């Protein structure tokens, strides 16, 4: 599959665990490392860990290898590299600190 | 023009408050004393910016993100940078700061520093 339908899958998994304020950024013009950045958050450290696992699971289930999970234990910012698509899961109180959206304020943003 | 080892000074390339560190130890199971891109080091903050979270004298870990004695890719490409630079990191490898300054080498993604990659303006 192509990154667009991989994107579509990841946001479904995120919406499944009630991911808040979930957005995607098109990184094609802006980066060689990936095509999309997904940004979403949860309200507690369990929900951020669950949204991450949900992204892993629904990506396994279609046989995509989650390449790495970063900061899964601490559950503040969990980065799930699917390579074509990179999913950032943030604790509610951490998202605004990093403000990924405003760092790439010229990337095509889509919200859900 | 020379490699990174104990007692070598490095610019900090993030908003952590640290501006310049002093290496005290290269980490890594090889026990070897050279650090390059993607290596974690221990260092003491020798210069800091007022109002930052990280203050002079603190002991921190940092990942090397630019080396002026560069490394060669699987590609046969050899990349180099004009300066040595690192990024202060937490224990789980997430950046202490929230912003990265200048170019970082793409090896960080394989190092599991993909958070630093995602914040960096330029990836070489």
């Amino acid at each position: 599959m192509n990154s667009q339908e991989l994107l579509a899958i990841a946001v479904d998994a995120i919406d499944n665990k009630k991911g808040e304020d979930t957005i995607s950024l098109e990184m094609k013009g802006i980066s060689d490392m990936t095509d999309y950045f997904v940004v979403t958050h949860g309200n507690n450290e369990r929900q951020v860990q669950a949204i991450a696992r949900a992204v892993k699971e629904v990506a396994n289930e279609q046989n995509i290898e989650v390449k790495r999970m970063e900061g899964y234990n601490e559950a503040r910012w969990i980065l799930i590299d699917l390579a074509d698509v990179v999913v950032h899961v943030f604790h509610k109180d951490e998202r605004n600190y990093y403000n990924i959206e405003k760092l790439y304020q010229d990337a095509p943003l889509e919200s859900y | 023009s020379h490699m990174i080892q104990q007692e070598t000074r490095l610019k900090v390339a993030d908003n952590s408050g640290a501006r310049e560190v002093l290496t005290i130890k290269v980490l890594g199971g090889s026990g070897r004393k050279t650090a390059n891109i993607g290596d974690v080091i221990v260092c003491t903050v020798k210069n800091a910016t007022p109002g930052g979270v990280v203050k002079k004298g603190d002991v921190v870990k940092a990942v090397i993100v630019r080396t002026k004695s560069g490394v060669r890719r699987n590609d046969g490409s050899y990349i180099k940078f004009d300066e040595n630079a690192c990024v202060i990191i937490r224990d789980d490898k997430g950046p202490r700061g929230t912003r990265i300054f200048g170019p970082v080498a793409r090896e960080l993604r394989e190092g599991n520093f993909m958070k630093i990659v995602s914040l960096a303006p330029e990836v070489l």
